[PDB]
């Protein structure tokens, strides 16, 4: 399944944003939701990072809070506030959906694991399609 | 300066494209 093991970590939520990449964008999406919740409504939760999607669950009762296919994720950063981590999902073919996190110490760990599923994910495309 | 403190900055300033998202994109 996995490709490392889950991530302890705050889901902020998702919201709907209007382009595909951008840190503008993951930084406006980030203020938005930070300003409109306090830390007690942050939902615990962990990431499973898996060669083909992503995965967020409630904190260890393990409920599917989202899933999300690595061919889907447009962009992914972290925030001026080293804590967040947003990525960008394609929902559809012109509706994007910006995904955050809370992350202590920081979002260093998150988001590496996620930057290297997709550039796995690329090679492994690249290779069966020129097989 | 650290290599995760260094690769942060990064992820801060520029974040990361996807190419898959981009190779799938263009077919």
């Amino acid at each position: 399944n996995e490709l490392v093991q889950k991530f302890q970590v705050y889901y902020l939520g998702n919201v709907p944003v209007a382009k595909p990449v951008g840190v503008d964008v993951i930084n406006g999406a980030l203020e938005s939701v930070l300003s409109s919740s306090s830390r007690e409504q942050w939902t615990p939760s962990h990431v499973s990072v898996a060669p083909a999607t992503l995965t967020i669950l409630h904190q260890q009762t393990e409920a599917v809070l989202g899933e999300c296919r690595v061919r889907f994720l447009s962009f992914l950063a972290v925030g001026r506030d080293v804590h967040t981590f947003a990525f960008i999902m394609a929902a559809g073919p012109a509706s994007f959906c910006c995904h955050m996190f809370w992350c202590e110490p920081n979002a260093a760990s998150l988001s590496e694991a996620v930057q290297a599923a997709c550039m796995l994910r690329y090679q492994k495309c690249l290779d069966a399609r020129s097989q | 300066v650290e290599p995760e403190e260094r690769h942060l900055s990064k992820m801060q300033q520029n974040g990361y494209e996807n190419p898959t998202y981009k190779f799938f994109e263009q077919m």
